[PDB]
């Protein structure tokens, strides 16, 4: 013998709402899922005849969508574990979730406590963004084409002084790159000398606060037996604003309840699974390092 | 063979432990409008060992600040100390991240929160007996505060509620009447009302 | 950038002139007597006071 | 010179099953009385 | 963007070439152009953010 190890398994609880963020910019997208009472996550439940009914108490402020959306599916077919929260209007408005066996929907067996999500409005100024994690380099100007002689990068600081964007990011050799520190830049690019043909643009640098894996233009919600289907990884801040170039450092992984029905293959912030025998699997992604 | 434990070798030798992997902030959680304090990033080895001031000088110390119009900070004299300065009242998260200038690598302290330290619109109200208002206010703290008010005659101004936090007020009676709104934090070690 | 300084050698006062908003904290010093800002013996004290 | 306008944004009844109403208070002899008004939020019904 | 919470400041190149004192106003919601030509840039903030 070289160890022996000794797993407790409980048979018993109820349900909850999980999602890492609760703010949401207007036009901007949060994931949520459900997890357990004493913690079962959809891993340890999710393949079982439950099926999820959602609500929102208000609509207006931020509204319900499905997952697998452009097979056009709703919330109702999909009964989903997990769903997607867009926000429409600034306030807080709350969701609900209820589970139900898939075979008798006429009562439930479990309600969750019902999750606030506050949305934050816009300012409608069409303002050029990035959003880059921290220490990391961007590729915006090569990608915009903008490394051209004559082209100018200039940062901008606030009149009370409060950005100190070299706290945030520095700029040379035709590179962006983040910093240390959580904080909001702001840039011209100007040419040939001239302002009046200049154009402005913002850079945050934040860690990463959401995780989402969504299917790439689904035909179905279902994968064949020997074909595929792919899926992106999206990352957020605290208000659902997405990643515009994830650095070297955010690498992902895969995880499967139920082995052998399909097998997954990651490439950049893709995952590709392949059906391989019948039957319900859920899929676990996660960023390696930060697998909360 | 008893007291064998404490003979150390009079020599001392030095250990140098070639490498920071936590960040301690060592600051005051509240400060005044208009006045300032100090903040120092105390960087930690593998083993909860310090560096050095006269090691600051080599490290990409980044600082990260959610609301900059109510808490401004600057840079000292001293790579390890920064000037925080208070401009307006309210709250602000703060953490600190130390980076590598040869391998990238960093760390990054706990976040924590400093506080800044009201007023009401509008300053003056006119109804008529049966009229109905909701009192609006600006400032304070609005992330940790309590509003109560207190009207000086119940009778000529009341307020509507049990507990009297909703700054709604009906008028009852002519005459003339002042309502004190007080914004209140109770501290979270000390349960303490300020 | 708040506001400039304006005085004058051997002045009692200081003149502040409005650049921007916010606020300016102005300071002196004594040529002849200092500063209180003994910072050596501020060390020992600070055990027990 | 100025000029005012009333603006509106959108006992003992028999009602129908189905039916909706809306029941309402005599804020001014409310009023007329010394009373305060309830709140936009007070749970008075 | 007259909207309560909604903040806009002037923003100064770092050579300190855009004075754009000397090009525009912004004040109750509105913004002016003054005497000169040039070019200025501004931030709409929205409760501190």
């Amino acid at each position: 013998i070289i160890g022996e190890d000794k797993l407790m398994v409980y048979v018993k609880t109820g349900i909850r709402i999980h999602s890492s963020i609760n703010k949401i910019l207007v036009g901007n997208e949060a994931k949520l899922r459900v997890v357990g009472a004493n913690g079962e996550t959809p891993f340890t439940y999710g393949t079982v005849d439950l099926f999820f009914k959602w609500e929102c108490l208000d609509s207006n402020i931020a509204t319900l969508l499905p997952i697998y959306e452009r097979a056009n599916t709703t919330v109702e077919a999909e009964g989903s574990f997990s769903v997607r929260v867009m926000g429409k209007n600034a306030g807080s408005t709350s969701i609900t979730v209820w589970a139900y066996s898939g075979g008798d929907k006429t009562k439930h067996l479990f309600q969750a406590a019902s999750l606030q999500i506050n949305v934050i409005p816009d300012i409608p100024i069409q303002t050029t963004s990035l959003l880059l994690p921290l220490n990391t380099p961007s590729s915006f100007i090569v990608n915009n084409h903008l490394d051209k002689t004559g082209i100018e990068f200039y940062p901008l600081m606030d009149g009370h002084g409060s950005s100190s964007c070299k706290d945030v990011i520095d700029i040379g050799d035709n590179k962006i790159v983040s910093l240390d520190k959580i904080g909001t830049c702001y840039v011209s690019a100007v040419r040939d000398g001239r302002m009046d043909t200049s154009k402005l643009f913002k850079i945050n640098s934040k860690p990463f606060s959401h995780l989402e894996l969504l299917p790439i233009n689904p035909t179905s919600t279902v994968i064949p037996i020997g074909g595929s289907m792919s899926f992106a990884i999206y990352l957020r801040d605290d208000i659902g604003e997405v990643f515009t170039e994830y650095g070297s450092s955010a690498i992902f992984s895969s995880e499967v309840s139920n082995t052998g029905i399909i097998s997954s293959s990651i490439d950049a912030n893709v995952v590709t699974i392949k059906g391989i025998r019948a039957g319900l699997v859920t899929l676990h992604v996660y960023l390696k390092d930060m697998p909360h | 063979q008893k007291h064998q434990q404490q003979q150390q070798s009079n020599t001392s030798p030095s250990i140098v432990q070639i490498s920071v992997h936590s960040i301690e902030l060592d600051v005051q959680d509240m400060v005044q409008v208009g006045d300032s304090i100090n903040l120092i990033v105390k960087g930690f080895s593998q083993n909860g060992q310090q560096f050095d001031s006269t090691q600051y000088q080599y490290m990409n110390i980044i600082p990260h600040i959610d609301n900059p119009n109510v808490l401004s900070m600057t840079q000292s004299s001293d790579s390890q100390v920064f000037t925080l300065k208070g401009l307006d009242q309210g709250l602000v998260t703060l953490s600190v991240t130390i980076q590598n200038p040869k391998t990238s690598f960093s760390a990054t302290s706990k976040t924590i929160q400093i506080q800044v330290f009201f007023r009401v619109s509008p300053s003056v109200l006119h109804l008529v007996p049966g009229g109905h208002f909701q009192i609006h206010w600006t400032g304070g703290a609005p992330i940790r505060q309590d509003v109560s008010f207190v009207s000086s005659d119940p009778s000529i101004v009341n307020l509507s509620g049990r507990e009297d936090l909703v700054g709604e007020l009906v008028a009852l009676k002519v005459g003339e009447a002042t309502i004190k709104a007080i914004a209140q934090i109770v501290d979270p070690i000390t349960g303490k009302k300020t | 950038k708040i506001a400039s300084l304006s005085y004058q050698p051997n002045s009692d006062f200081v003149t502040v002139i409005p650049n921007q908003q916010g606020y300016l904290k102005v300071e002196v010093r004594d040529i002849c007597l200092g500063s209180d800002n003994n910072k050596d013996q501020q060390q020992q004290y600070q055990q027990k006071q | 010179l100025d000029d005012y306008i009333k603006i509106f944004v959108g006992h003992q009844p028999i009602l129908h099953v189905g039916s909706m109403i809306t029941f309402s208070i005599a804020k001014d002899q409310l009023e007329q009385r010394g009373f305060s008004l309830p709140s936009s939020d007070e749970k008075v019904w």
